[PDB]
RNA sequence: AAACUUUCAACAACGGAUCUCUUGGUUCUGGCAUCGAUGAAGAACGCAGCGAAAUGCGAUAAGUAAUGUGAAUUGCAGAAUUCCGUGAAUCAUCGAAUCUUUGAACGCACAUUGCGCCCGCCGGUAUUCCGGCGGGCAUGCCUGUUCGAGCGUCAU
RNA sequence: ACGAGAUUCCCACUGUCCCUAUCUACUAUCUAGCGAAACCACAGCCAAGGGAACGGGCUUGGCAAAAUCAGCGGGGAAAGAAGACCCUGUUGAGCUUGACUCUAGUUUGACAUUGUGAAAAGA
RNA sequence: AUGGCCAGAAAGUGGUGUUGACGCAAUGUGAUUUCUGCCCAGUGCUCUGAAUGUCAAAGUGAAGAAAUUCAACCAAGCGCG
RNA sequence: CCCACCCAUACCCCGCCCUCAGGGUAGAAACGAUGCCCUGAGGAGUAGGCGGCCGUGGAGGUCAGUGACGAAGCCUAGGGCGUGAGCCCGGGUCGAACGGCCUCUAGUGCAGAUCUUGGUGGUAGUAGCAAAUACUUCAAUGAGAACUUGAAGGACCGAAGUG
RNA sequence: GACUAAUCGAACCAUCUAGUAGCUGGUUACCGCCGAAGUUUCCCUCAGGAUAGCAGUGUCGACCUUCAGUUUUAUGAGGUAAAGCGAAUGAACUUUAAAUAUGUAAGAAGCCCUUGUUACUUAACUGAACGUGGGCAUUCGAAUGUAUCGACACUAGUGGGCCAUUUUUGGUAAGCAGAACUGGCGAUGCGGGAUGAACCGAA
RNA sequence: CGGGACCGAGGACCGCGCUCUGCAAGGAUGCUGGCGUAAUGGUCACCAGCGACCCGUCUUGAAACACGGACCAAGGAGUCAAGGUUUUGCGCGAGUGUUUGGGUGUAAAACCCGCACGCGUAAUGAAAGUGAACGUAGGUGAGAGCUUCGGCGCAUCAUCGACCGAUCCUGAUGUAUUCGGAUGGAUUUGAGUAGGAGCGUUAAGCCUUGGACCCGAAAGAUGGUGAACUAUGCUUGGAUAGGGU
RNA sequence: CCUAGUAACGGCGAGUGAAGCGGCAACAGCUCAAAUUUGAAAGCUGGCUUCGGCCCGCGUUGUAAUUUGGAGAGGAUGCUUUGGGCGAGGCUCCUUCUGAGUUCCCUGGAACGGGACGCCACAGAGGGUGAGAGCCCCGUAUAGUUGGAAGCCAAGCCUGUGUAAAGCUCCUUCGACGAGUCGAGUAGUUUGGGAAUGCUGCUCAAAAUGGGAGGUAAAUUUCUUCUAAAGCUAAAUACCGGCCAGAGACCGAUAGCGCACAAGUAGAGUGAUCGAAAGAUGAAAAGCACUUUGAAAAGAGGGUUAAAUAGCACGUGAAAUUGUUGAAAGGGAAGCGCUUGUGACCAGACUUGCGCCCGGCGGAUCAUCCGGUGUUCUCACCGGUGCACUCCGCCGGGCUCAGGCCAG
């Protein structure tokens, strides 16, 4: 299983520039942080659940918050990308739980936000006052607003009187019955339709 | 290293069905036998449960958090009631959990 | 016995190995984005007191200006530099210029230093002739200007 | 008729021989000057023996005396002979043909370019 | 000559062609003299002479809920004569 | 038929080398224990397999390493060690660096390839230096004159020319 | 098939390109320890393959069980020589019995008895097979030899060669041609055959 | 009882012995002479006696043939990468692997961090799917080691059983009366379970693919350059005594 | 990075081969066409300008504002939003400047070598200087420190305020959305998508909850996702070209690029193109004055140099091959092995050691005891005591033993 039948020597990529590229990336990050100070170096991201049945046990960071999440948090969609919040217009909220989690995330960020006035001599009422502008800040939203609990807890404890009775017949029999019903959903519907037609014909 | 090779010494002497667009994530269901079930409990709590200092509590184990979807039934269990939450379970694994005095809860 | 041929040694030849050296290669890494009708890359021909080449330069020709430095250059010759200075130097920098004939190459040509056209200026007796000098004259396309063509559509 | 085409004969003619001899020039030769190359495992007298039909070197004999010059063409060397010939190929290439698969050209049909009126036969 | 024989990738392309059968093109034979053993009809050459016998694509009909399937019809060539 | 005698790397005895095998060696006065001591047997080798050592360029560590009072290199009818590849020293030449030990590393070891590049022999002072008719005398120049010049002669091209 | 710049049955230049070759040539220090092989069996052959066998390094297992190109004993094959027929009968006669080499067997892992079953077999619970239990250690039931074990792993060459004694099968005018075993050589020096792939001695 | 030759390994004692004040008994001492340096010894050159083919290379069984080699110096040919496999060393171990990345730095080093992921921890089936204890993880026979001397028995081997999946047959209680598939059998099968052994790394051997030990072919293809030679043609020029018929 | 050598494709099989998810690096979003400004083309190129504008025009076959599906338009409703100008300070790039021995001795032509005594070090990187230099010189380290230009960022501070534009919340309603295009057939090509891929040509050719996709062909009924046929946009990514810079367990003049040199040069070819060889005197030319022999080249003396055994043939100067000198051998090969011999030339070894007995010197680090100290805790060291029948050296004799080579 050796794929060396093409002119492979023309397209060999070595990586001797790995430490140099790491140094260049760190220099670029330092320059971006110095240019963006006192703002954090990154944008606030929502918590999303990974697709497919393999990865839906785990949550991670998404692209941006939804318009519904911004509306429920009270943050206008034009103000949001100017105060460090990422916006994603494609994503929708199919269920209430993720919507509530991301709305609470936005409200925590809004409670921790310090908003400097556009003009120092003319502050507005949406702006943070000068007596509150001084506080210990964070510069990594991926760290301070990360995924705290990416998986469910793998172990809890309950009293022995709170042990559930379980599904009737057993979980194995419940799984077998669910698979059988899914396989026979159409045949039983056709049989019921034929029986109803026969009953209507010979009532 | 070239000085250790034999060349230096030899110097002077020379079926079934096809499945189009297979997605492996459809078939993700890792399995754990019941003889490894107590190893998912943290060590101090596991030793307390096995010693018998917890006679009023039962451990609830989420297999999907540990990365398992099916509970298989190789081995034997101690006589301690355990709540197990799993996507799939074998008949023998359920039978052994029920003898141990716990229950297998189905999740998705 | 010598000579000759061969062997061994010393010194001398022939030749350029060995050793040591390296203003050069080779590979990797890091930084930067900047050619040309405002005429590029390339080519030719020239330029030094004494050069054929390499280098630099373009009839302002081993260079001019400007800025900085501050006493050379050097193979020969000849001159320095008021050294208490608008200042040496094959110096460095470089923002101002010069930049022959060409070349995408542009009046038409070019195997020719061939032949033109337009407009000014100057000189030779000069309204007519002769000569010199300066500025122009390629193609495709765009925007606008102005001059036009066609019962193509009309009004009067 | 013509012919640097292939063949047999006749007369003349004669150094083709018989049968060789002699002369001239230029070389070869010697000297002064100048000055290569091919080739070269090592070397070079033979005889008999050396199973594989081969000896220069081994065995047994004949023998065998420095250093040289002109010739010579028996071996040994010497042929762009690593040629030519024969044999072999996962052989190469040119060429031929109802060998295979294709194909330029040619030919035939259909759709499009493709419009305006008639008359007749079928829907 | 709305042609023959060629050329070009194509072209509002070129040649033959400033050409027209006493011409142009392709063959075979090879001055003159001599000279066409006798007769066909198998292969071949050519006849739009009747056929659909073979019969592509397109088009036409039948069934089917449709994919599709089945039918005729069917140019040139081949075949037959 | 008989007696004596000759000699193989064969056989016997002895020494030495190596390999293999079997033993001994700590209340350590005790050892490159990867050592030392005792005993026995065995020894050809192509294809092939394995082990140990020697050498070359470069790297880390180390030797308080060598060196202009002479490094490296080279020559040597001068020596010492090793079965061997090799190692070391003396003498001569020379002029600026180099080596030992343990690890690391490789563009690491030549007699052959009608090799590659460069250099050099025998042949050998040899083969030739022989088409185009041809040269000679005196003087001058000069270190030196057949093939320079002047004069004096003799010849050739022979007008489809050596013009 | 001439000529197209000394190049022509398809010129020259650069590139693809370090094109491919199974064919030719070459392939670089020393010492030590082992050390080979030519139809064995299967496959359509030549322009063929695998494969057995023989080798070296590692290990491991109780390196435990013993085993053996040998003799003897018992019994086969070779009854073939031979003795007698005052034994019978007449190589084919036999009381007895050759030589050369040759097959099989020779223990506690063995032998025998008993009990059942049988889906084997037999007229048959009869033989045989499978189990069951028991007895036989009083000598473990010839000789000689025995640094000779076993099982893995990985690696390598050679796997339809030459000569010769013997046996055997065919042949030729005469030569000779197939097989089987064994020995030698290819891989090998030494003493002797004056000399030397195949001889003698000896490694 | 004589005569001669070659050798002297070892290095306190220990032993077997005897002829027992000692010895010839587990290996040489004693006495004496010359010389003390090229005398012994060694190296080189040569003579003498005996011995002794020219090296690779190729071929087959082997020779012979054939091919290469005038001489010398310097280069000069099993390498690197990826992926397997077995063995050796090392770390951790049901886990293992920091180095894609992030942090940090005395800055390509070293040090530190973690989500995911890879391999392993479970297999079987074409698939849907199902998925590994009757037993101190079984019985019997061996088996190192240990033993309280009765036995316990590692690894491993042989044999009989048990469990999981696949195949075939039967089809229980139940029931969306057409689903469900228990129980019991029979064949093979799988490096399956039956008290985990793997993951990472180093070193060596072998494969497998790349130019792949080095040097070569006749070739094939892509794009360019030539009619100064020569072939043919067009345009424009030049040239060729004297005789015979 | 992983997915993954997996799904899949593949004569007679050699082989080929993605994607979603997941972790990370980097992240950034938007503009049109389809609407009547219609109570006012509100838009724009060019020319002339007194810089106030004014003209020639483009354009209604549509130039501004508004809207882009995330929506929007119309309403309703009540709150919020905005324009300019200074600017401390910081950063980027060139510029002035930076520590310490030429102290003494020896070798040497020359110290930059050896020895002694110092000093600097946020500098002991590198190079030069007559041989290995931290302190002779350039540089090197570090904070800064002179002078200059152009940008960027930025703590804050002055002012205008609502004519107008903008955001938020709700809603009956409305809500235009790209055509020879999508799609279908067929042909070629391509792909893992030779049932599921893309592209292009020809023919046919759409629609309005429509259309595309949902990797096995079709009909029926559902569902899920987006919204094609118009357009812009930094970063993370690539880099055998160019420019600048720093490095290496790389090569060391037949190596490394073909080229360390007047190298893509000289040279060759009609041309396309092909394409070398070739570095080193010495620290300093001090590159040989002068004499003499030769026509000259040169030779010989004699200087120069540390050395000409460095003479512009030039560091070192191997082998092949050659000359001279010295030695030897040779009757059709030499070379080589074992063993003597001759000649020539050499390495070792040896030269005396140790121990007793006398005699003569020169000294008390003899034994014991005391104190101090260290140790291995019983052994030592240091200071006092020796008073010479004891220790330690030296010199004369004598004796034993052991000593080199060859032999009987």
């Amino acid at each position: 299983n050796n794929h060396f039948r093409k002119h492979w020597q023309r397209r060999v990529r070595c990586h001797f520039d790995q430490p140099g590229k790491k140094v260049t990336r760190r220099l670029a990050r330092r320059a971006k942080a110095a240019a963006l100070a006192p703002r954090p170096v990154d944008k606030l991201r929502p918590i999303v659940r990974c697709p497919t049945v393999k990865y839906n046990r785990r949550t991670r960071l998404g692209r941006g918050f939804t318009l519904e999440e911004l509306k429920a948090a009270g943050i206008p969609r034009l103000l949001a990308p100017t105060i460090g919040i990422a916006v994603d217009h494609r994503r929708k909220n199919l269920s209430e739980e993720s919507l509530a989690a991301n709305v609470q995330r936005l409200k925590d960020y809004k409670a921790r936000l310090i908003l400097f006035p556009r003009k120092s001599n003319k502050p507005k009422k949406a702006d943070t006052p000068k007596d509150q502008q001084t506080a210990e800040t964070t510069t990594s939203l991926r760290t301070s607003f990360g995924v705290e609990q990416p998986l469910a807890p793998g172990f809890t404890e309950i009293s022995k009187s709170e042990i559930p009775a379980g599904i009737e017949g057993g979980a194995y029999r419940a799984l077998r019955k669910a698979r059988s019903d899914a396989r026979l959903v159409g045949v039983r519907e056709k049989r019921a339709k034929e029986k109803a037609e026969a009953e209507a014909n010979k009532k | 290293p070239t000085r250790f090779s034999k060349t230096r010494k030899h110097r002077g002497h020379v079926v079934g069905m096809r499945h189009f667009h297979l997605l492996r994530n459809h078939y993700w269901r890792p399995s754990i036998n019941i003889d490894k079930l107590w190893s998912l409990v943290p060590s101090d709590v596991r030793e307390q449960y096995l010693s018998g200092q917890k006679k009023d509590t039962a451990p609830v184990i989420d297999l999907l958090s540990h990365g398992y979807a099916k509970l298989l039934g190789k081995g034997r269990l101690p006589e301690i009631p355990v709540v197990v939450r799993a996507r799939y379970v074998s008949a023998e694994a359920e039978r052994k959990v029920k003898e141990a005095g716990g229950v297998v809860e189905l999740v998705a």
